[PDB]
């Protein structure tokens, strides 16, 4: 009667913050493409079909980009997916022979400063008795010479050992749903605009978060969501000067990468089993790796980010863009894939401008390195073999990865400067609107309910 | 109307126990990283007969609803019948009740279904 | 008599229907190469389960047979009660109404106990 | 009071059937190395679900305690009412009916559920 | 102590062409032959 009595309800929608154990799922089609399993899509769950998102009405639900744990489980998963890929591969553990390098067929000048090594060596052969005089073609980010002629040898030989990647495997980014175990969902923010923290007005629900590719590169982020009206801006802490600046496009800027040179795959065996794909002499013109970025489409990109940095240092202020302080080149360069090949450019012509509080192409020097440790390891160095044909790829600058200065002087200006370095952050720009809870289905309520005797 | 998984999260509790049977249909559902999924889906049935056996050890068995013999402690933040489920989300419900939860669930267990049974045995054979 | 599992498979549905506690009975049973039968074992009490919450969350829960409160549609392969029972294998049967199988799963977990308990959440008050 | 789990291991059955709620409860709580507890945890709710499923196929499902309609064969070692539940540990007990337990299995999930409930439908319809 | 239940008044049609069992078996006896060679002495140095 009046007095209440405790009923129990199971199937209350009910969740509370957790971390579980996330599974994947990558099309239909992209199973298709085989070629000896590219990439992790092996034994991946299919995509469901016809995907359900739940819009949760009245619901508002905290979310925190930078203290979420899909990204430090996928993250963990990419380094992992590294490593099995790479396991089955040709080790190159006799390539630290002495090489007698010399500069590539071209014609001066002195400022052309070789970059490209014609290296021959010695090497084993598929039996263990007579030797092998057979030559290659290295960059020089790839050698490094020791002390009759110049004797190189390879970067990596002083620092770990070396396995060459599989020529059946591609390093082509492909989408890549993460969805929750049963008990458990992903919640989704809705919102127009979010900064990643903080409460969200429209919350929904869904099992598989949207097919997320996992473009590794800094300094500019490539491939990914496009911002809803105005370019966002987030951050850990602005304050801090120590924290980096993740930034959302919201029109994509146009970028074309090409490698002009017609590059010849030699295939020396090192047998028994095991055979090294070696560089050829180049077919054609001596040129190198660019990248080219509409100056009108960057002019009003950049002059569309200042406009929203105004709102968090001040209304009139000056805000002006520099290159990298320096340190290692997978951080002072625009790291990237395409083609098979590691692109490595100079951002000193996108950072290069002076904002005040009131038509061809950009095209960048690019450098390429075929023995790369990505990452931060030590211990396993992956040798990047040689692409035949020229390269030619087309992508989307979609977000960049900024640091402010400490040289201060505050309250006038700001400096701004590319940044990198963690791959983890790379992770957030796309699961900023995704976080894991885990469903709680038992509740007790009162009600003038009693049972029988 | 079917709101969905989850559906009625931010509708009152009175309006939510009619979207019970919804969130207990999507809660089971049906070389590495293929592991990744099984360690995974063996802690999924492991979460659902958890609270099936409690479910069961107390005077449910019945999934959905299911009446019981305890008294509501006034203790437990005192509400009133019209102020709980025509003014509170569920969400909201087990943020307060969460520090008798555990104490509840110990007078549905041993309280009621070992003395209410045995007390059974004794009616049921005469 | 007791045929075994599987064994009225090619007898009348009436008569399979005797059956029933035999192929229930064999339905659970209880380095590489060895994760084969580990990986199959999980899928199996999965499958358990899955059949078992919907045995549940309709009107059901004890095993084996149950009655409901829907109505037959005679769009669903109209045949009479002798000529079913007595005419018809389950695996015949399941061939024919396999068409409206999932149509008929949603009337007995949403239509049913959904309506039917809070029904009488309203008839346990009084 | 509460001995805790296997607490009256060394009492009577009369006394043990107090504290039936208590060995429930804690009988399913909740790179290699990692895989010795995986393949153990899985042998554990495979060992649940087998006793539940023999507690489901009996005229019994909700669990602790239920009757049956099979007569005590006085073959299966004749005590007394008093002479069992006041004179005899559940241990000393499993130790003699352990040649018969097997038969008695049979006797219930058969012989009971599948002609009570066959025999309900008979009821049902009129 | 295996038992095989002959079902009566059942008949089943089977396709030894397009049975999955021999895919299987085919995919484990391949396996099993490389879980075994692992362990094993390799003769890298027999190409002398
Ligand atoms: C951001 O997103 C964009 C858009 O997705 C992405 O652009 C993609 O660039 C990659 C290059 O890195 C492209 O991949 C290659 O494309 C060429 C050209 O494709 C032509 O032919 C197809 C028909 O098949 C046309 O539809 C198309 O329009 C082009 O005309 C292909 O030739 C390449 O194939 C090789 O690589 C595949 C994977 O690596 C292999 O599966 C395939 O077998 C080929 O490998 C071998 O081919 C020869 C044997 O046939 C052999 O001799 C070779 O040596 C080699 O071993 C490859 O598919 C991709 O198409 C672009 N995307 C689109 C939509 O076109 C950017 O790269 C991305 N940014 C970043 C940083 O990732
Ligand atoms: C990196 O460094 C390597 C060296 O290790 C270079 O490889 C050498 O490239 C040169 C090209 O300049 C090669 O020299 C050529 O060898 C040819 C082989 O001769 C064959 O034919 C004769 C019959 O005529 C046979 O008897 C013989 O057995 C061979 O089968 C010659 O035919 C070439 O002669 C031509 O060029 C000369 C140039 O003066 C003309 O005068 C001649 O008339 C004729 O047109 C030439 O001599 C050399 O063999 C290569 N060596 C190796 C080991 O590969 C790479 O080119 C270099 N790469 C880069 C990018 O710098
Ligand atoms: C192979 O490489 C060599 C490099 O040593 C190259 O020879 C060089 O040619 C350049 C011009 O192409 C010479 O530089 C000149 O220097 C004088 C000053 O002494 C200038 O007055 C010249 O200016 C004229 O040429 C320019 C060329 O672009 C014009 O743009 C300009 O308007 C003037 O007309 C010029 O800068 C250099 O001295 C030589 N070096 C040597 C060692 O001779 C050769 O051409 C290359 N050959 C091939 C086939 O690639
Ligand atoms: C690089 O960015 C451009 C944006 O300028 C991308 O082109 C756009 O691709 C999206 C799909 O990712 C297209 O959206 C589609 O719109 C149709 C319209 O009805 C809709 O039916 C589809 O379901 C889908 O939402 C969009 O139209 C297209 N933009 C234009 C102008 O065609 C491009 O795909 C990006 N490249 C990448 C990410 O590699
Ligand atoms: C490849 O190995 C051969 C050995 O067959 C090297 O030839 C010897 O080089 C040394 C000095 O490096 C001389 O003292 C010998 O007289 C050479 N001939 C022999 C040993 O028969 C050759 O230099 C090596 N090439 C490299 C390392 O590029
Ligand atoms: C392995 O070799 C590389 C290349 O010689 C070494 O990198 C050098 O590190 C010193 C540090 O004092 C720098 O001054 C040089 O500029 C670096 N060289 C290049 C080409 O960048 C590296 O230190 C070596 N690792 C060892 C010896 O453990
Ligand atoms: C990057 O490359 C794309 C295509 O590779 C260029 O788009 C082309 O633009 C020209 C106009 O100059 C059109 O005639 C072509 O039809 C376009 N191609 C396609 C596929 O749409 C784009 O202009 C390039 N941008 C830069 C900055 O180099
Ligand atoms: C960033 O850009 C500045 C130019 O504004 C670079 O400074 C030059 O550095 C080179 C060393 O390679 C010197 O020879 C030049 O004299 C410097 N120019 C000036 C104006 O100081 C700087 O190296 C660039 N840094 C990076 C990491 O790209
Ligand atoms: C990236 O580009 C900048 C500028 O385009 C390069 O800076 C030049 O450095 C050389 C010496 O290496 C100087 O002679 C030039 O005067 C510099 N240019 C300017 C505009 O100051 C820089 O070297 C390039 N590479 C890297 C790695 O930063
Ligand atoms: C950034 O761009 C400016 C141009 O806006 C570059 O200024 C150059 O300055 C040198 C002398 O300081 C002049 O000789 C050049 O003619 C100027 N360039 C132009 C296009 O007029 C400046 O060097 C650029 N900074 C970097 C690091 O590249
Ligand atoms: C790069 O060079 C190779 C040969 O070294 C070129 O391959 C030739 O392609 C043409 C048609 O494109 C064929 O008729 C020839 O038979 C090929 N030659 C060989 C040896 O296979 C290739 O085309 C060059 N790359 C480009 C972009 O032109
Ligand atoms: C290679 O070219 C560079 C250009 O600066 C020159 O200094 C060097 O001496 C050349 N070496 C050889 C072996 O030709
Ligand atoms: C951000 O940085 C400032 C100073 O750098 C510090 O005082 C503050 O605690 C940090 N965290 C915030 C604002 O959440
Ligand atoms: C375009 O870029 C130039 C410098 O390259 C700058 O002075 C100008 O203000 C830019 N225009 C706009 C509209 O931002
Ligand atoms: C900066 O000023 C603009 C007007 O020029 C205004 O729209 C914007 O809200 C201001 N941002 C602040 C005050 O943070
Ligand atoms: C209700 O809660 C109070 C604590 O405020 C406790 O003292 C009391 O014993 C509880 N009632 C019962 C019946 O246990
Ligand atoms: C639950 O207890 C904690 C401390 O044990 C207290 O801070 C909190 O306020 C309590 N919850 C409510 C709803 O009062
Ligand atoms: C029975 O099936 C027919 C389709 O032939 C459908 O139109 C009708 O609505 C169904 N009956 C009910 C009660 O839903
Ligand atoms: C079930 O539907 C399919 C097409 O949806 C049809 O071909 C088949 O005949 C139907 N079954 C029966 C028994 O009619
Ligand atoms: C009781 O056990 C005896 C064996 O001593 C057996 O002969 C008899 O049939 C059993 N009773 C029943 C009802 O089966
Ligand atoms: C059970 O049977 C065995 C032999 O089958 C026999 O030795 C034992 O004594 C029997 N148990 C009892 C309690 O008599």
């Amino acid at each position: 009667a009046e007095n209440l009595w405790v009923t129990v309800y199971y199937g209350v929608p009910v969740w509370k913050d957790a971390e579980t154990t996330l599974f994947c799922a990558s099309d239909a089609k992209a199973y298709e493409t085989e070629k000896h399993n590219v990439w992790a899509t092996h034994a991946c769950v299919p995509t469901d079909p016809n995907p359900q998102e739940i819009h949760l009405e009245n619901v508002t639900e905290e979310f925190n980009m930078w203290k979420n744990n899909m990204v430090e489980q996928m993250h963990t998963d990419i380094i992992s997916l590294w490593d099995q890929s790479l396991k089955p591969c040709v080790k190159l553990t006799p390539l630290c022979v002495t090489l007698q390098c010399t500069n590539v067929t071209n014609n001066i000048t002195d400022d052309m400063r070789g970059e490209l090594k014609n290296c021959s060596f010695n090497m084993t052969t598929e039996l263990r008795d007579k030797k092998q005089k057979v030559y290659s073609l290295f960059y020089r980010l790839d050698v490094v010479q020791i002390n009759s002629n110049k004797e190189y040898r390879l970067i990596n030989c002083n620092t770990s050992a070396i396995t060459q990647a599989c020529p059946k495997v591609s390093f082509e980014p492909i989408p890549i749903h993460y969805c929750a175990p049963a008990g458990f969902a992903i919640l989704k923010c809705k919102d127009k605009k979010f900064n990643g923290t903080g409460p969200c007005p429209s919350v929904s629900t869904v099992q598989c978060t949207h097919g997320i590719k996992p473009v590794v590169s800094t300094q500019l982020l490539l491939n990914g969501s496009l911002a809803e009206e105005e370019v966002m801006i987030r951050s850990e802490n602005i304050t801090n000067n120590a924290k980096n600046i993740l930034v959302q496009f919201n029109t994509p800027v146009q970028i074309n990468c090409t490698r002009p040179n017609n590059n010849t795959r030699k295939s020396i065996r090192i047998g028994p089993g095991q055979a090294f794909y070696a560089t050829g002499d180049i077919i054609g013109d001596i040129r190198q790796a660019h990248c080219n970025v509409s100056k009108a489409t960057w002019n009003e990109t950049l002059g569309k980010v200042v406009k929203q940095l105004r709102k968090h240092f001040g209304n009139n202020t000056i805000i002006r863009f520099a290159n990298s302080s320096g340190g290692d080149l997978e951080v002072t360069t625009h790291s990237f894939n395409c083609g098979g090949e590691f692109f490595y450019c100079n951002t000193s012509g996108l950072f290069n401008s002076t904002w005040i509080s009131n038509n061809d192409s950009i095209t960048l020097p690019c450098r390429i390195k075929q023995i790369i440790n990505m990452w931060q390891r030590i211990g396993q160095a992956m040798y990047a073999p040689p692409i035949q044909g020229v390269i030619r790829c087309v992508s989307n600058i979609t977000g960049l990865i900024l640091t402010r200065d400490g040289g201060s002087t505050n309250s006038t200006t700001e400096t701004f400067r590319p940044g990198g370095g963690d791959m983890r952050d790379n992770w957030r720009s796309e699961l900023y609107k995704y976080k894991v809870v885990k469903i709680e289905p038992l509740g007790v309520a009162p009600t003038r309910c009693k049972r029988r005797v | 109307v079917f709101l969905g998984f989850l559906g009625a999260a931010g509708s009152t509790m009175g309006a939510a126990s009619m979207t019970l049977t919804v969130q207990a249909r999507n809660l089971l559902s049906g070389t590495v990283w293929g592991i990744k999924q099984l360690q995974a889906r063996v802690l999924a049935v492991e979460r659902y007969l958890r609270d099936q056996q409690l479910l069961g050890i107390w005077g449910c068995s019945g999934k959905l609803i299911c009446c019981t013999n305890v008294p509501w402690n006034s203790s437990w933040s005192n509400r009133n019948l019209s102020e709980i489920w025509d003014n509170m989300t569920w969400l909201q419900w087990d943020k307060e009740i969460s520090n008798y939860t555990q104490i509840i669930y110990g007078l549905l267990e041993e309280s009621q279904n070992q003395q209410e049974k045995n007390e059974q045995d004794l009616l049921a054979l005469d």
